[PDB]
């Protein structure tokens, strides 16, 4: 009955400590998954759903 | 600026701080190199290859 | 799915707008190169205004 | 050295600029015809602003 979702940033995955995941430049933020961005530092506008 | 404020004529005045501002060596931080969410992309026409 | 390093999902800024009272002109060079197959469906105009 | 009309340096200009508080993209049509060789030491970019 979890309540605590909104509440993350940043997903950082590292294979062998040298090899991101996905990698190979899949994402628009290849290196990480950036979860939640304030709008403030939205500049580029890469946010969904308003 | 200041360096003393007693009484308006008591006074004394030293100068401000030298502050150079200029670009960096060999135009370091001008260009992002190594920030994976934004790359740049050296490619042919047909361009799926980054 | 291929393994070599692609981009999953592309932004497109305008190369040549055009700005009056009545409409907005925007003009985009959707450059779907070799190997690579894109579903209209999925394409959407991201706005950012006041 | 062939005797043909060739230049020697080509000024190009970029195909799609994007300015927002952040960044500043530029791209670029490298066109390298036929008969013609470029070293990519040779390139710069050449910034103008204020």
């Amino acid at each position: 009955t979890f309540y605590l979702s909104h509440t993350f940033q940043r997903c950082s995955i590292q294979w062998d400590s040298s090899v991101p995941w996905p990698g190979n430049d899949r994402m628009l933020t290849p290196n990480w998954f950036e979860i939640k961005r304030p709008i403030n530092q939205d500049a580029e506008g890469n946010d969904t759903m308003q | 600026h200041f360096a003393d404020f007693v009484d308006d004529r008591r006074a004394t005045a030293a100068g401000n701080r030298p502050n150079y501002i200029g670009f960096r060596d060999n135009f370091i931080g001008m260009m992002y190199y190594n920030s994976g969410s934004n790359t740049g992309s050296f490619s042919s026409q047909t361009q799926q290859l980054n | 799915t291929t393994d070599r390093s692609q981009k999953l999902q592309l932004r497109v800024v305008p190369i040549q707008t055009e700005d009056n009272v009545n409409y907005y002109k925007a003009r985009f060079t959707l450059n779907v190169g070799d190997n690579r197959l894109v579903d209209l469906g999925s394409s959407y105009f991201d706005i950012k205004g006041t």
